[PDB]
């Protein structure tokens, strides 16, 4: 989850986070380079008393001004795709997860062995137990094995939703009528949030998402719980 | 059997034709056993693999236009 | 039709409180349609 | 039919100082008035249906 | 030239119509209707028709046209 | 640019008056629904 | 002036048709939701009226007054092409939605098109008149161009009548079609994409027809002169335009789509 | 004769003016509007109500923003007043067609307006996306009164397209090619056929959702084999040369107000500025599903968006290098204009670049419908094209008014919105890549020092709109009318005199080959 | 088989000024480009006016971008302030 004061992102639960943090310093550099470059060439543009003001020939400066662009945009895209075909690459899931956005609630369905469903709401700030986040812990979280490639089907029954984890990379949209594909990995055990990331109407802020990662055989057991 | 595993046919992050095409292909193998009064266990695959990838009510929808006989799919 | 400075203008700028009042009760309308359709909403 | 451009080219050309839309004569007075009636009455009774239709 | 044009209209275009007009002509006469399905993607009414009783469309013909319920 | 000098000067207190009837004219009525939140 | 462009006298009209579409947006709105014509009829009333005035006195100002100078004609021609190109990027938007819903049928169709239930019209039977007779008017259409230009009164005359009485005759069809058709509008995205993209197509050939049955009594007058005549060329191009869109349909929905 | 002049107007300066009241108007509807947004956000809890107020607040603001502020002040304002001017034109092609999309916009807002008090308003977003605008999850009148908000709005706006596409074209002089009229002029006719080819779009796509709405249709209704995801592709294959629309009229008046307060007679390198700006406009539509990152579409489409994309920083970086190529040996006059073009081009550049940065599909995953959308777009409309209106509003105004405004009360009022718009947005970046979705009327605790120092910023842009308000008072209440304008021989707009009179260029211009 | 007007019969206000001026070779309504003299103070660039000023745009170079605009006034030629080119005014 997110803490106080936070400036950048959630720390990567999964490697391709991982992978996306790194790309995100590599771009981030680009744009502070840049901006300051600009920044900088507008302030020497303005302290001067010498003039110039007679017609200036463009055409060797314009190679410069876009050659140089070009080839920062080719090492941006390099590894941004890189990364892009690095998530889309097959990689055998031992697991099928299925969420359903409602208004304003997810539902989970683990089918691949028994019928395993429920739903997934906020408690209500009036209900939380000390210690607990406001807006963001749920009654009935998503156990889920963890050091496990998990795919998790996403779909809705009503408006659009958008089923998000930051920390582990995830964003995929929740659309009657489709069933879009995402995996899911986390290289540890723990408690990863999310909220629903498309507007869906009065409590589109108030149906978030708990990730709740645990060894196998305790997986195994939680689900033979809640048949 | 863990889940259904990659299928080629349905590679991209829309995943709703994979379900759909297993779930035909699992009525249209019982209605075929049941004919000629075979065995429905030739068509346990397909029977794991849309009730692994298929939402719930998806099934229970098409399950209900079956019956109905309203099911727009060719069984 | 007149033309010039404080002419070409659909309000007058003769008088420049009569101004100030016309610019007030146009500016300050578009401000305050918000509030009072919030109002509104929260009144049904 | 006969060509009879030319007798409205006089009468549309006629120093009159009115705009073309009146330039006809009183039947464009009588078409613009209806014109500008229903528009403008119509306008205060959408304003009125806004009304209405803004409280349960 | 208008003498071309007024060749091709006559010549090719309205002999065209004409043998159109003769084929639609003969294969005129109603299809049997087909046996109604209450199918859930046909007939849709997710807010009543702006019109008549709210649940027939604009051009109801009661010959081919199920409402939602079937035949009337 | 140049200009004439202003044709009908407005000195700083008719500054003060024009500066104040415009933000009080932006601040009273929002001011008036957002003190009443609670009894909307 | 000693320059060639039209100075427009003030007018009232823009208002009027600025209003109109008010009254015919939130009469639309009264009718769909609070069961009431009344606003809607006013605006369509208005609209009307507003079109008439408008159009009237542009040949005020062209045929009576002489303001239409070959630089005016220069501009107008551009503003008409202009109009019929953001008239086919609108069209684009019911072709990509008709495209989009039959290259990839969802399971509530039966995962095929034509969808399950859907009986199409066969194309070869009143669709194939209908192109027959907008192929046609565009024959007869181009006949009467050449006659107003070699200066033949009574030839454009029968070639305009020809083409509008085909249009007429398309839109009389279409009337009877979508009577007969088997399937509605609430007939799935078939029924959408049918009756929206042809209605839309129906509705440009009622207005061209229009634009076509104005030119007739402007011609009728004595308006046009053998070199002079951008109404009929505007209407003209328009008349190629509900052409081309038809083929497009007929193609698409009607060929291709069954 | 007042309703002669001001409701039957054929004249391009009084309707340019009616456009900038307009708008005046409509950016303190969009201000009240921003200012709700910023109130609910700006301590944890909840202020006005759940997230269907609190939309219908996010949702008004911008359309009242872009389609009321932005698009009437710098096409319908300054694009009436300056575009025949700058090319010795008599006025417009089409006079009285130009005053009819005039009178569209104000009940274009009518029908915005009802929206909002009709039911409980449409909180959909300004995208519309089914099915939450859909008649089940937005039942009743409030979303057909947006639609047909919008088809007023774009009739407006495409018959004002045909107007500057052909006055452009066919009402210069005789001896001027393309490539001798003003960047201004160039801006605003690739505006225009960006405006003619897009807003269509929009309208078969809003139209379609009226139907669904209103006629049975299921274009965007799985049950009867529809797609909400195609309402997108439409939507987006308008809204992307939309924000470009939003911009260009801006980079062509800070070309002249950079050439202006350079002391120079032209811009650096305009070939390669009309060239950027063709560029744009044409990559501006084939890059729509950048929006669309999330939905589920195949890898190679994601990997063509990203590519497409970034493509747009080629010609975009020759505008902002070119602009500086200008500054460049100038005798540098720090008037308010100037202040608004170099805060433009600043703040502008870092917008674009986080826009870069979303191009990135893989990165975007975990930005998109998160507040660092949110700071990328305020970057370049709040700082960008607002600058730019800034900008133009004060060179301009005394050639619209004859009146000059109190240049030390222009800078305090840059001064005053340079660090409120800078303290609103820049901590969004925070929120952003910590994870802070869009169109939440309440966030978890750990965003609360972010959303107090972005709230507190909107009011300091609060207290810079008000003030501009008194200080348009303070020009028409001491009229200081105008002597001299420099530079006259490279600003035609100018050159018949401050306001110039109702009918200029009825002798045209003599340019000889 | 006739039955047509020409515009020679039936134009009329400002087009048929402009019809019948053209046929006579000349331009009162400013639809040419005008070509330039040598631009010399013994042959200057004649500018028609109908009052006792007009402006000038003057493109120096043959594909200047920048056009140069002032008000040429009845008197003495007056020069561009860019090329030097001259003007005289003929009211
Ligand atoms: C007028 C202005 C009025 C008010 C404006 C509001 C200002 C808000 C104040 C921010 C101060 C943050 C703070 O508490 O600093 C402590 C912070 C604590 O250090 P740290 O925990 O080691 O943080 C290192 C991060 O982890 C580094 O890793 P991260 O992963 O944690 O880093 C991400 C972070 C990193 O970004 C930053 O640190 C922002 C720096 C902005 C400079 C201003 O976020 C961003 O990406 C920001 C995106 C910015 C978009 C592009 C901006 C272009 C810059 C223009 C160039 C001009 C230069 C001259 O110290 C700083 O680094 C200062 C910032
Ligand atoms: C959702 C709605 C959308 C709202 C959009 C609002 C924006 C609209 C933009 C257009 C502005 C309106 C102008 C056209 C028609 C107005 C009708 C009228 O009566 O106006 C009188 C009024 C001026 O009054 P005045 O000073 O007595 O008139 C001098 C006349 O020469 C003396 O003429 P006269 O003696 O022959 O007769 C004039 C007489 C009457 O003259 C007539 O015979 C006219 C009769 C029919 C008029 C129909 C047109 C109504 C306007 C439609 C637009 C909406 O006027 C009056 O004294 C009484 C009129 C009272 C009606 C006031 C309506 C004004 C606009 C309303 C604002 C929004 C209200 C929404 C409420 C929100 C609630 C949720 O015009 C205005 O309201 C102008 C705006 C107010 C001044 C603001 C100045 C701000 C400066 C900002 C700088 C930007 C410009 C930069 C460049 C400047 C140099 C070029
Ligand atoms: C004026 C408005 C405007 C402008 C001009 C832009 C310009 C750009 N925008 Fe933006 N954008 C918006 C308004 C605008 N945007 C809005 C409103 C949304 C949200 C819509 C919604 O959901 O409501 C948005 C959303 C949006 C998204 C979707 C993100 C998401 O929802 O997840 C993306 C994705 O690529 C995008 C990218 C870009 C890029 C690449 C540019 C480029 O055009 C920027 C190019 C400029 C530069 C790069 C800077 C100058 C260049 C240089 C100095 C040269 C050197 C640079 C390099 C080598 C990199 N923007
Ligand atoms: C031009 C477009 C534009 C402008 C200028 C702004 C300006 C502002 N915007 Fe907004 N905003 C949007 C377009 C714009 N916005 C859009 C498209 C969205 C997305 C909506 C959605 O999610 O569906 C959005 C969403 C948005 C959000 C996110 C809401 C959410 O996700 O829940 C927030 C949050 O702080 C915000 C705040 C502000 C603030 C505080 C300003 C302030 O900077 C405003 C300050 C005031 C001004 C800048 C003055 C304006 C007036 C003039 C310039 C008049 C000039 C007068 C003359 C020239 C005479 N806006
Ligand atoms: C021969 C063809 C001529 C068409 C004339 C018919 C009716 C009126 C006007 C039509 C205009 C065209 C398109 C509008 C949308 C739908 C109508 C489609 C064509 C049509 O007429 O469709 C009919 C349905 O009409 C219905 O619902 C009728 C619904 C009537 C209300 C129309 C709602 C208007 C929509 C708003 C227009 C927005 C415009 C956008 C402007 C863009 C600006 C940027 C089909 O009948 P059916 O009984 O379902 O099936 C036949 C079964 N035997
Ligand atoms: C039942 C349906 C209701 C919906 C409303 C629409 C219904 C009907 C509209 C039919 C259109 C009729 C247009 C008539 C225009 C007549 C004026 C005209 O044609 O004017 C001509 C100029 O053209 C010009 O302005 C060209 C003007 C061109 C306008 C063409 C407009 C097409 C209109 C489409 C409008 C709505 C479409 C939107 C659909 C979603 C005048 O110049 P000339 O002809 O050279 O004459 C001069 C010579 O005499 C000199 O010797
Ligand atoms: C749900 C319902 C919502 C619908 C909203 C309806 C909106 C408004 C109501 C329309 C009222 C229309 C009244 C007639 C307008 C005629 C305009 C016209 O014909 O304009 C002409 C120019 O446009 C030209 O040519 C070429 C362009 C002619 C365009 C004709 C009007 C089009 C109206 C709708 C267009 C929408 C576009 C459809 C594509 C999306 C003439 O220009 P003027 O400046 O007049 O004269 C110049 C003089 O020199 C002439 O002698
Ligand atoms: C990125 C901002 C930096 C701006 C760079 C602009 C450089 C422009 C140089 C072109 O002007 C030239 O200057 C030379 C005299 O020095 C002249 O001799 C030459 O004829 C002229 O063309
Ligand atoms: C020249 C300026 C313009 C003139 C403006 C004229 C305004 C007067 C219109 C009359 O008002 C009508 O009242 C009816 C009620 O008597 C309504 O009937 C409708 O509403 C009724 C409500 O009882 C129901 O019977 C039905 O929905 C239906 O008949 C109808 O909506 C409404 O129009
Ligand atoms: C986002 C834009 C808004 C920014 C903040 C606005 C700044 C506030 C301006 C003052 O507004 C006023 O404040 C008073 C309180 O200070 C209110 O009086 C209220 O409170 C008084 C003191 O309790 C009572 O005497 C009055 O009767 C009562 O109406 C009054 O109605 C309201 O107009
Ligand atoms: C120049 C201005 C002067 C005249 C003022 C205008 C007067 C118009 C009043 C007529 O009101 C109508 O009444 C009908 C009957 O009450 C309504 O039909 C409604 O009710 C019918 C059944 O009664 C249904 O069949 C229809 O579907 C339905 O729209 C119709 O909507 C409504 O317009
Ligand atoms: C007799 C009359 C002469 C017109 C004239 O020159 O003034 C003729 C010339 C062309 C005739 C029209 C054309 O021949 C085409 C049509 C032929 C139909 O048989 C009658 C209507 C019809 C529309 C005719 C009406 C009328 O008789 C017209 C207009
Ligand atoms: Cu569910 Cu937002
Ligand atoms: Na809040
Ligand atoms: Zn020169």
């Amino acid at each position: 989850m997110a803490y106080p004061m936070q400036l950048g992102f959630q720390d990567a639960t999964s490697p391709i986070m991982e992978e996306l943090l790194h790309f995100h310093d590599h771009t981030l550099m680009i744009v502070f380079l840049i901006s300051s470059l600009v920044l900088y060439i507008i302030s020497l543009m303005l302290t001067t008393k010498l003039t110039h003001t007679s017609t200036m020939d463009a055409q060797e400066v314009e190679t410069i001004w876009t050659i140089l662009p070009a080839i920062i945009l080719i090492l941006i895209a390099l590894p941004s795709l890189r990364i892009l075909y690095m998530m889309d690459e097959i990689n055998n899931p031992s697991l099928t997860v299925k969420t359903m956005g409602h208004q304003w609630y997810w539902s989970y369905e683990y089918t691949d062995y028994e019928d395993l469903s429920f739903d997934s709401y906020m408690i209500p700030t009036s209900e939380l137990k000390p210690g607990e986040l406001r807006l963001l812990e749920v009654d009935n979280r998503v156990v889920l094995p963890m050091e496990m490639t998990i795919r998790m089907l996403v779909s809705s029954e009503d408006v659009l939703h958008s089923w998000a984890v930051p920390s582990l990379g995830l964003k995929t949209d929740a659309i009657p009528g489709r069933l879009n594909q995402t995996t899911l990995m986390s290289s540890r055990p723990g408690l990863y949030y999310g909220q629903c990331s498309e507007i869906c109407g009065s409590n589109h802020s108030f149906m978030p998402i708990v990730l709740e990662l645990v060894p196998l055989k305790y997986f195994e057991k939680w689900s033979a719980s809640m048949l | 059997y863990q889940t259904a595993p990659f299928d080629s046919r349905f590679p991209n992050q829309n995943q709703t034709r994979n379900c759909w095409q297993n779930y035909l292909d699992f009525h249209r193998c019982e209605k075929a056993m049941t004919a000629k009064g075979g065995d429905v266990s030739v068509c346990e695959w397909y029977r794991r693999v849309y009730k692994s990838l298929c939402p719930i009510s998806w099934v229970s929808t098409w399950d209900d236009r079956r019956a109905e006989g309203t099911f727009p799919g060719k069984i | 039709y007149e033309e010039g400075p404080g002419k070409n203008i659909p309000f007058s700028v003769e008088n420049k409180w009569r101004l100030l009042a016309m610019m007030t009760l146009f500016f300050g309308s578009g401000f305050a349609a918000p509030f009072f359709i919030v109002r509104h909403q929260l009144l049904k | 039919f006969e060509n009879r451009v030319a007798e409205k080219q006089k009468l549309f050309q006629e120093d009159n100082g009115l705009p073309v839309h009146l330039k006809g004569g009183a039947t464009d007075n009588i078409l613009y008035r209806v014109t500008m009636t229903l528009c403008l009455g119509g306008t205060l009774y959408s304003l009125y249906c806004l009304g209405w239709a803004s409280f349960p | 030239g208008a003498r071309t044009w007024r060749f091709l209209t006559f010549g090719l275009a309205l002999p065209s119509v004409a043998l159109c007009t003769l084929n639609s002509w003969l294969h005129s006469g109603h299809r049997e209707r087909p046996a109604f399905i209450p199918y859930h993607h046909l007939r849709i009414r997710t807010k009543p028709f702006s019109w008549g009783d709210g649940n027939h469309t604009f051009f109801h013909n009661p010959r081919v046209n199920p409402l939602p319920t079937g035949y009337e | 640019i140049t200009a004439k000098p202003a044709k009908t000067p407005t000195s700083p207190k008719e500054q003060a008056i024009g500066l104040s009837v415009t933000f009080l004219s932006f601040l009273l009525p929002a001011g008036w629904v957002l003190y009443h939140l609670d009894n909307y | 002036q000693t320059h060639a462009y039209h100075m427009v006298n003030p007018s009232p009209w823009p208002l009027t048709g600025a209003l109109s579409a008010l009254l015919m947006t939130s009469g639309l709105t009264m009718w769909f939701h609070f069961n009431s014509m009344t606003l809607l009829m006013i605006g369509l009333t208005t609209n009307m009226l507003t079109m008439y005035q408008w159009w009237r006195d542009v040949i005020r100002e062209s045929t009576f007054q002489g303001h239409h100078t070959p630089a005016v004609q220069k501009g107008l021609r551009y503003g008409m092409i202009l109009f019929i190109i953001s008239e086919v990027l609108f069209f684009t938007g019911f072709f990509w939605a008709f495209y989009h819903s039959s290259l990839a049928p969802t399971p509530e169709l039966g995962g095929c098109w034509p969808p399950t239930g859907i009986h199409p019209l066969n194309p070869l039977e009143v669709p194939l008149l209908n192109t027959s007779v907008l192929l046609a008017s565009g024959v007869s259409i181009t006949w009467a161009h050449h006659s107003l230009m070699e200066g033949d009164r009574k030839h454009m005359l029968q070639a305009l009548f020809i083409t509008i009485t085909l249009g007429v005759y398309f839109t009389l069809l279409q009337a009877s079609e979508y009577y007969e058709a088997p399937f509605t509008i609430s007939d799935g995205v078939y029924g959408s994409t049918f009756f929206v993209a042809t209605g839309f197509h129906g509705l440009h050939v009622i207005i061209g027809s229009t634009f076509l049955i104005v030119c007739f009594f402007r011609q009728l007058k004595f308006h046009f002169t053998s070199n002079h005549h951008f109404g009929f060329e505007a209407a003209a191009w328009y008349w190629h335009f509900v052409d081309v869109v038809w083929l497009f349909l007929y193609v698409s929905i009607y060929w291709w789509g069954s | 004769m007042f309703i002669n002049r001001w409701l039957f107007s054929t004249n391009h300066k009084d309707i340019g003016t009616l456009y900038l009241l307009f708008g005046a108007w409509a950016g303190m509807v969009g201000t009240a509007l921003s200012l709700l947004i910023r109130a609910e956000l700006g301590q944890p809890g909840t202020l006005l109500g759940d997230d269907q107020i609190y939309n219908v607040v996010v949702t008004a603001h911008a359309f009242v923003m872009i389609f009321f502020m932005v698009m009437p002040i710098m096409i319908g304002g300054f694009g009436n007043w300056l575009v025949p001017l700058m090319i010795g034109a008599p006025d417009m092609a089409f006079p009285r067609m130009n005053n009819m999309s005039f009178w569209l916009l104000p009940p274009s807002f009518l029908l915005l307006l009802a929206s909002s008090m009709v039911e409980a308003g449409a909180g959909t977003g300004w995208t519309v996306y089914p099915p939450l605008a859909g008649n089940l999850a937005h039942a009743g009148a409030s979303v057909d009164l947006t639609i047909f908000s919008l088809h007023l709005a774009g009739v407006s706006s495409i018959l004002g397209a045909i107007n500057f596409i052909t006055t452009i074209i066919n009402m210069k002089p005789p001896a001027m090619s393309q490539y001798q009229t003003p960047l201004f002029v160039w801006s605003v006719m690739i505006t225009a056929v960006l405006l003619l080819l897009s807003l269509p779009v929009l309208a078969a796509g809003i139209t379609m959702l009226l139907t669904d709405r209103n006629l049975n249709t299921t274009f965007f209704d799985p049950a009867g084999g529809g797609d909400p995801i195609l309402y997108q592709h439409l939507f987006w294959f308008f809204g992307h040369p939309e924000v470009y629309i939003l911009i260009l009229p801006g980079f062509g008046m800070i070309s002249h107000i950079v050439t202006y307060y350079s002391g120079k007679k032209e811009p650096f390198g305009y070939m390669g500025m009309v060239w950027a700006m063709m560029s744009i406009g044409f990559l501006g539509f084939i890059v729509w599903a950048h929006h669309m990152f999330t939905v589920g579409m195949d890898v190679d489409t994601r990997a063509y968006f990203t590519s497409a994309t970034m493509i747009i920083a080629i010609p975009t970086g020759v505008k902002v290098f070119s602009w500086l190529a200008t500054l460049h040996g100038g005798n540098i006059k720090w008037s308010p204009a100037m202040m608004w073009a170099l805060g433009f081009i600043f703040l502008f550049t870092v917008g674009g670049l986080t826009g870069i940065v979303l191009a990135n599909s893989s990165l975007d995953i975990v930005l998109h419908d998160t507040y660092y959308v949110v700071a990328h777009f305020h970057y370049v409309l709040s700082m960008g094209a607002v600058f730019a209106i800034m900008g133009g509003f004060v060179h301009w105004f005394p050639l619209f008014s004859g009146y000059t405004l109190n240049d030390t009360w222009a800078k305090i009022h840059f001064a005053i919105m340079f660090v409120g718009v800078n303290m609103t947005f820049f901590p969004q970046h925070f929120l952003g890549l910590s994870g802070m979705p869009r169109r939440y009327s309440d966030y978890p605790d750990a965003y609360t020092m972010w959303n107090t120092i972005s709230s507190m910023g909107s009011f300091i842009s609060l207290t810079a709109v008000m003030l501009m308000v008194f200080i348009i008072w303070e020009a028409f209440a001491s009229k200081r009318e105008v002597l001299t304008v420099d530079l006259t021989t490279t600003n035609l707009e100018w050159l018949n005199g401050c306001p110039p009179p109702y009918h200029t260029f009825e002798e045209p211009t003599y340019v000889n080959l | 088989g006739g039955g047509v007007p020409t515009d020679e019969e039936q134009a009329t206000g400002l087009e048929r000024e402009v019809m019948l001026a053209a046929r006579k070779g000349q331009d009162p309504y400013n639809i040419l480009a005008p070509k330039a003299t040598s631009g010399t103070k013994e042959d200057p660039n004649l500018v028609p006016s109908i009052t006792n000023k007009r402006i000038v745009g003057c493109i120096c170079e043959e594909d200047n971008s920048t056009v140069i605009w002032f008000w040429l006034h009845k008197g003495e030629a007056q020069r561009c302030p860019s090329c030097g080119t001259h003007y005289k005014l003929v009211p």
